[PDB]
């Protein structure tokens, strides 16, 4: 039959195992995804020291993606963008990658569970099929107030590479991605 | 030692211009000890003038390479002042790896906003986003010597003789010693429309880039070549010209549009030369540059061309 991913088997790094004792549960949620063939799916895993909210208010943004990843030098939407589930955008990337331009369309917005979720259904670049995930989950820490952002994806593996370089070059540019959104989010709160 | 110098420097098919370079003529007075010791009587000379000559690059914006222009061959100055302040042949060779290595340190330095930055005190803050970086091929030249520094895949080439001479080797991820050092200090070299360090960066060494800090560094490679009679021209350029021509091609081109020019125009009034360009590196410049655009360079494309020859008759 169908074959699924199964990153509820171990847990992210930077994750705890009392987090992920909850979060395991989100992941079968949110984050497991029907493989096709020669795909390549990874789960990322980012703690911020800001309340789930004030990382969700910037996450949500799917017009300004920029205000919490890197590398893009311009970001263009709907003339009537509502932010609708089924809004695209345009996402011209800065230079000196592998990769010039991206098309992404909204899948998944959901306020009520703090969930995005992104297909790529366009562009100049090597990450065909690209669908992902990212949930964000708030902690009280005996009145220690903190998120873990949980982000995943599932790709085509491009010919001519492996699984293992795949997963190598996603990882860094979503590893590094979560990074801003850290400092960002952080950023805004004492 | 009348510096002879021209340039182009084109954004050609790209959405951005993220090159740009740096020409300082008679910027420095070289202590004539990093250059050469006494030998059987010329008093008056204590200094050499050096002409300042740099490339620079960018890539994921143009913030770095602006700020090398603008600011590389200051911090060069600065390093060799606190030589002046601070005063054997293969010493000369060190000495010059050491100034040129801690200049293109200081600069990621600044740029990364770890290192304080004059303010009209210090300012640390970063130039640009921590996804920018440059390239920097940089040429001092004196009567006597070639200083190249090289952190990159700029290239610097002499033409000496008939024999084009890189004094830079391209920094690239796949480099057999690049990718041990890369790997050794942890890191990881993909092939992914190119070799590319994490798959991204498509070069080892750059200016900026902080985000790939500590595997892609700004040490230069640098060489001190003393200067012959047979040396011909001496050509800077970003990869918008090396990778559509070749090493050998470009200095022959360079040196027969020079010849031309000499021989239709005659040489310009010894008293106006060394005041701006050139005309016959301008030509040979203006040349490259139109040859790389023909060859379907869809880069970015920075020449300057240098005559080394002090004059050219037939
Ligand atoms: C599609 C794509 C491929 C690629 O190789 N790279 C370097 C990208 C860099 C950025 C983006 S973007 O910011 O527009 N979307 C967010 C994003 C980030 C990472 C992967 C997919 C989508 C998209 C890409
Ligand atoms: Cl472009
Ligand atoms: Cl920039
Ligand atoms: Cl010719
Ligand atoms: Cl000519
Ligand atoms: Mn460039
Ligand atoms: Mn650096
Ligand atoms: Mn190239
Ligand atoms: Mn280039």
């Amino acid at each position: 039959r169908p074959t699924y991913t199964t990153h509820h088997l171990a847990i992210p790094s930077g994750v705890t195992q009392d987090e992920f004792d909850e979060l395991k549960q989100s992941v079968v949620e949110f984050h497991t995804y029907q493989l096709s063939q020669n795909q390549c799916s990874s789960l990322l895993a980012q703690r911020i020291r800001a309340p789930n909210d004030v990382v969700w208010s910037i996450v949500r943004r799917f017009d300004q993606p920029q205000t919490y990843k890197h590398f893009i030098k311009s970001c263009s939407v709907s003339d009537n963008f509502t932010m609708a589930v089924g809004s695209t955008r345009d996402v011209n990337l800065i230079s000196g990658l592998p990769a010039a331009t991206s098309t992404e369309r909204l899948d998944i917005l959901d306020d009520d569970r703090q969930v995005l979720g992104i297909s790529i259904i366009g562009g100049e670049h090597r990450l065909r099929n690209y669908r992902s995930v990212i949930s964000v989950h708030g902690f009280n820490r005996d009145g220690a107030i903190c998120t873990v952002a949980l982000e995943s994806y599932v790709v085509d593996v491009p010919e001519g590479n492996t699984e293992e370089d795949t997963r190598l070059f996603a990882d860094t540019v979503v590893k590094l991605n979560l990074q801003k959104l850290v400092s960002v989010a952080e950023s805004q709160v004492i | 030692c009348i510096p002879l110098w021209g340039t182009v420097s084109i954004q050609g098919n790209r959405s951005e211009m993220e090159d740009a370079f740096a020409v300082s003529p008679h910027f420095l007075k070289l202590p004539i000890k990093m250059l050469m010791g006494d030998h059987e009587e010329s008093p008056s000379l204590t200094h050499l003038t050096g002409h300042f000559f740099g490339v620079y690059d960018g890539h994921g914006g143009h913030k770095v390479a602006d700020y090398c222009r603008d600011r590389l061959h200051f911090a060069l100055a600065e390093e060799i002042e606190r030589i002046k302040d601070e005063l054997t042949g293969e010493g000369r060779q060190v000495q010059w790896d050491k100034v040129f290595t801690s200049c293109f340190l200081t600069v990621d330095g600044e740029i990364e906003g770890k290192i304080g930055r004059a303010v009209v005190d210090k300012v640390l803050e970063a130039v640009a986003s921590e996804t920018v970086g440059s390239t920097a091929v940089v040429a001092l030249v004196c009567s006597s010597h070639i200083v190249v520094s090289n952190c990159g895949d700029s290239r610097a080439v002499l033409f000496r003789g008939k024999e084009a001479m890189p004094l830079s080797v391209d920094h690239k991820p796949d480099r057999e010693d690049e990718y041990a050092r890369i790997e050794n200090a942890g890191g990881k070299v993909i092939q992914w429309q190119g070799a590319r360090v994490f798959g991204v960066l498509a070069m080892s060494r750059s200016i900026g880039d902080r985000y790939l800090k500590p595997y892609v560094i700004p040490e230069p490679e640098v060489t001190f070549m003393p200067r012959s009679r047979e040396d011909e021209c001496l050509i800077l350029a970003s990869d918008g010209l090396w990778d559509v021509m070749n090493n050998q091609e470009v200095c022959e081109i360079a040196r027969r549009r020079i010849l031309m020019w000499h021989k239709k125009n005659g040489a310009p009034p010894l008293a106006e030369r060394g005041k701006g360009i050139d005309p016959a590196c301008q030509a040979a410049a203006d040349y490259l540059s139109m040859l790389a655009l023909q060859k379907g360079s869809k880069d970015n494309i920075s020449i300057i061309v240098i005559d080394l020859k002090a004059q050219r008759k037939f």
